[PDB]
RNA sequence: CAAGGUAGAGCAUGGGCCGGUAUCCUUAAGGAGACGGACGAACUGCGAAUGUGCUUUUCUUCUAUGCAAGCGUAGUGGGCGAGUUCUGGUAAGCAGGACUGGCGAAGAGGAAUGAACCUGGCACUGUGCUAAGGAACCCAAUGUCUGGACAGAGACCGAAAGAGGUAGGUGAAUAAAAUU
């Protein structure tokens, strides 16, 4: 589970308001504390406000409908930090909500690069139309088109030992 | 092995710096000490009568005695686990004025109106203590001229 | 013989160069830096390839020898004479020691085992660090998988991890391709040999015109 | 306000009696003594009987003699002195 | 107020509040004489102990030398009020004695029941020194259901030490 | 409010490596060079973080079951180890320093076992809860989801150098399915 959450704040010194401007940034994250986090990451290394000068004024909550639970597609946009350096990519998921798709992709990395989720970094999140598709992987199940069959056997009963005349599986 | 004689391991310590050799200026000649002021020791290389032992530069203390162009400090130091108290003689060449009182000083010069009045109209002194920085202010913003951050610098 | 690399790799001790207080040294074996078309203009050449450190550790004067006579016997007969230039950057100037002792041990009247034990000069080496540019070529751009394949040849003999790689630059100049052209043309750059020095609005005019008619166009 | 209330408390608890000392003594007309001055201790603030009792339980060698002249010397226009100890004759 | 300030395109972001609640979350017993001191003036003893510091640029550098061993924030009235009823208590000097009417009204002249004092505490900020060191420290138990990761590492970690900020209350509420 | 010259950064006095265009000096060689690259524990033009001292309770916070001059008298004066750093040595469970906690003089639960590692400091009982570490079976408590991986491999485990198989990223082409 992900969550998306807006964060503002403006700068303080020994006196108030000392810059008439706000700024605002949009994260996907766990919990408020891990957004709040992420905001003085990034004023720090874009301007050079550092905590005690600075104080957040607002942190909200973003939010979906989806009452019928459509399926959509979605395009992201990623880096990730390695050993040798950091690395920039583009992939392609379908869900319910962008923090569906946003999930999916950090099980990706973490998956196939051997990397924990906090060295993954989102740059942008869209919503596409069938003509958009770039890649090969999901546009077989946005045209509509697949069908299979079940390749695991489920259990009928919690029971230990059951008697060899019995139906075991599904 | 190292040696211990009365200058040892001064090579840094007690050298000019950089476009300041010479002798002093007038200004540490015309300055009048008197007991009780705290004073602060920075030896100077160019003389060698007077100097104090080179554990003393630095630091700081109280005038104890005034003669014609020396003065005797009081100092404190840790021996053996335990406290002793040290008379240093110094040359007037070798010393400065502290700023270590400054602001207690202006303190008191207000603190020293308060207790006067505090005698005819009050009983005690509200006495202008200092305090540490609060929590951080309330603001209220307008709210127009928002600023977005984003990650777009990729950093190859 | 010499002792093994692996007796000298790594950096433990401070830096200790030939000097009042370290006498009777060995003169190292690699003397010869630079080789090819020296002196050839900065405009001549403009590709340029590097060896480049993924390591931080000690390189033996006896292995930069090795190195460069592998590299310029390629370019040599590949490129020909006039046509490139290959410049070793790196300077053995460290002073590594030995505590030498006798095979016939156990009992001398020389002060035997890790008595008085200080070494004397046994040879020298570079130290070096991560991301530093151990040998560098300029050449023409039709050379780029010869000079690829000289450089191939020097990643056998170090210790580590070492990567060849083709550079922005034009030439040995500081200054990335793109700029360097943008400040050719309108007339800004001096020839300085393998070098450029860009003209500047900062003296007395007098001689902001005299160099202005030295300029390479 | 708290620093004062504090500092004004410890004074008062390092003047006050303590009531885990006793005196070594095995002579019980002197610890008949004791016995009424530990009585009043605990029913009364007033610093000098706390003093006198705290007095009655130290050693012979605490309890130092004083001469005649001295009690007067140091006795500073009062009418009455009071001394735990024995008080000698000056010759001068 | 919200309502004003939304309705005229502005917002309000009330000041910092005046006392941050601390937290003993691991053993300091080979931490150097210089954390042990600092857990001393805020007398913080065993694991598990609870006390409220006021906010003011002293304590801040204190809790950044001691911030490995300690989970610290802010407590909104609704938190503080169960923690007082279910787990307070007072002294006069060495008699350690149960918050009552008779022992409030000998303390302080002017407090006399205990929702008085809470209400104090909260809303006065001049006699929070007072209010505060008649207080023992709170003796709290570990949280029911345990922590969720390795309570060592810092909060942004995913452990259990650190800045909580406004979100204290959900550690103090299972530790209750 | 003082003092400091380490890490980084630099090569302006001193030591010191390689190559230089115009120009200059001679030769008809070489030399100098308006500059670039490479450097020092006993080179410095600049300079941290951490640590040290002074004043102020007229400055937060704690504090009596606390500090304690003075007097009398004991044992000790072979140490060893962890983390961070340094010197000698090819190194060493090697020899020798500095700083903050340990074992010595420290039990209990955990790393299968271990002086020093993780949790965490012990009077004597009873009921609840957590830590570190675990949860097919030995052995008190275990299951779920998504990707990889076929080697008598891995969970415990060595270098420079490399091809093969498979999963992904980025950049070049070509394209009458795609391919390199
Ligand atoms: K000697
Ligand atoms: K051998
Ligand atoms: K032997
Ligand atoms: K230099
Ligand atoms: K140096
Ligand atoms: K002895
Ligand atoms: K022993
Ligand atoms: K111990
Ligand atoms: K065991
Ligand atoms: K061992
Ligand atoms: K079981
Ligand atoms: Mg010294
Ligand atoms: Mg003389
Ligand atoms: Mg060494
Ligand atoms: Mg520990
Ligand atoms: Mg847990
Ligand atoms: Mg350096
Ligand atoms: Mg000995
Ligand atoms: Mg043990």
């Amino acid at each position: 589970a992900i969550n998306e959450y807006k964060v503002y704040g403006i700068k303080i010194d020994d006196n108030g308001v000392v810059g008439d401007e706000v700024y605002a940034h949009i994260v996907f994250a766990t919990n408020e504390l891990l957004a709040k986090s992420s905001f003085n990451k990034i004023l720090k290394k874009q301007k050079k406000i550092k905590p005690k000068n600075t104080k957040v004024i607002k942190v909200e909550e973003i939010k979906e409908d989806n009452k019928d639970l459509d399926v959509k597609n979605y395009g992201i946009d990623y880096y990730y930090k390695s050993k040798r350096c950091d690395h920039k990519g583009y992939k392609e998921f379908r869900g319910v909500s962008r923090c569906h798709a946003v999930d999916k992709l950090l099980c990706d990395i973490g998956g196939r690069h051997s990397v924990k989720r906090n060295l993954i970094f989102i740059m942008k999140v869209k919503e596409l139309t069938v003509d958009e598709i770039k890649k090969d992987k999901i546009k077989i199940f946005a045209m509509e088109d697949v069908e299979y069959p079940a390749y695991r056997n489920v259990l009928r009963s919690n029971k230990l030992f059951v008697s060899e005349n019995e139906k075991l599986f599904n | 092995v190292s040696s211990h004689g009365y200058r040892r391991q001064t090579r840094n310590l007690f050298s000019q710096a950089f476009r300041k050799h010479g002798m002093p200026n007038t200004s540490t000649y015309l300055t009048q000490y008197a007991v009780g002021e705290y004073v602060d020791i920075k030896v100077n290389p160019a003389i060698h009568k007077g100097m104090p032992h080179k554990y003393y530069h630095g630091r700081t203390g109280i005038i104890k005695e005034v003669n014609r162009g020396s003065v005797i400090v009081l100092f404190n130091r840790i021996l053996a686990n335990k406290t002793v108290e040290r008379k240093v003689i110094v040359g007037i060449e070798h010393i400065r004025k502290s700023k270590c009182q400054d602001e207690y000083l202006k303190r008191l010069e207000i603190n020293k109106k308060i207790i006067e009045e505090a005698e005819k109209k009050g009983e005690v002194p509200v006495l202008f203590k200092r305090q540490p920085k609060g929590p951080k202010p309330a603001v209220e913003m307008l709210m127009n001229n928002i600023i977005e951050l984003s990650y777009d610098k990729v950093e190859s | 013989g010499r002792r093994p690399g692996r007796c000298y790799r790594y950096c433990k001790n401070k830096p200790y160069i030939k000097s009042r207080f370290c006498r009777g040294v060995p003169d190292p074996k690699i003397r010869i830096h630079d080789l090819g078309n020296k002196n050839a203009p900065c405009v001549d050449l403009p590709l340029n390839v590097n060896l480049i450190s993924y390591s931080k550790e000690q390189l033996s004067s006896e292995s930069l020898e090795s190195a460069r006579i592998a590299v310029n016997k390629y370019m040599m007969v590949n490129a020909g004479k006039d046509n490139y230039h290959v410049r070793i950057n790196v300077h053995p100037y460290h002073i590594l020691r030995i505590n030498k002792m006798l095979s016939c041990a156990g009992a001398d009247r020389l002060q035997t085992g890790m008595r008085l034990a200080y070494g004397k000069p046994y040879g020298t080496a570079a130290r070096v660090r991560f991301g530093q540019r151990i040998i560098s070529i300029r050449t023409k751009d039709s050379n780029l998988k010869m000079a690829m394949e000289a450089l191939r040849r020097a990643r056998y003999k170090f210790p580590g991890k070492y990567e060849v790689q083709k550079s922005n630059e034009y030439g040995f100049s500081g200054i990335e391709r793109s700029q360097f052209e943008e400040l050719k043309n309108n007339g800004k750059l001096i020839n300085m040999g393998d070098h450029v020095k860009i003209i500047k609005e900062k003296g007395t005019v007098e001689r902001y015109v005299k160099l202005c008619e030295n300029a390479i166009q | 306000m708290l620093k004062q209330k504090m500092f004004e408390h410890y004074k008062k608890k390092a003047i006050l009696f303590d009531e885990s000392r006793v005196p070594r003594t095995k002579n019980v007309f002197y610890q008949s003594l004791f016995s009424l001055y530990k009585k009043v201790c605990e029913n009364t603030e007033n610093e000098i009987v706390h003093k006198i009792t705290k007095r009655l339980t130290m050693s012979r060698t605490e309890r130092h003699p004083l001469k005649l002249s001295n009690i007067i010397e140091q006795a500073n226009g009062k009418e009455i002195v009071v001394f735990v100890g024995k008080v000698l004759d000056d010759d001068k | 107020s919200e309502e004003r300030m939304q309705k005229e395109n502005k917002i309000y972001a009330p000041k910092d509040p005046h006392f941050y609640a601390v937290v003993l979350i691991k053993s300091p017993l080979r931490a150097s004489n210089k954390i042990k001191k600092t857990l001393e003036l805020f007398r913080l003893k065993h694991i598990n102990n609870c006390v409220l510091v006021k906010n003011n640029e002293s304590s801040r550098q204190m809790l950044q030398k001691i911030r490995n061993f300690v989970a610290y924030g802010e407590l909104k009235l609704k938190t503080l009020r169960e923690l007082i009823y279910k787990r307070g208590s007072c002294h006069i000097f060495s008699e350690k004695l149960n918050i009552t009417n008779e022992t409030l009204e000998d303390a302080f002249k002017n407090i006399r029941c205990i929702e008085e004092f809470i209400y104090e505490l909260y809303f006065n900020d001049e006699r929070f020194k007072e209010l505060n060191n008649f207080l023992n420290p709170f003796k709290l138990t570990p949280p029911k259901g345990g922590y969720k990761g390795r309570k060592a590492k810092d909060i942004i970690e995913g452990g259990a030490v650190g800045n909580h900020q406004d979100k204290i209350g959900e550690l103090i509420k299972k530790m209750i």
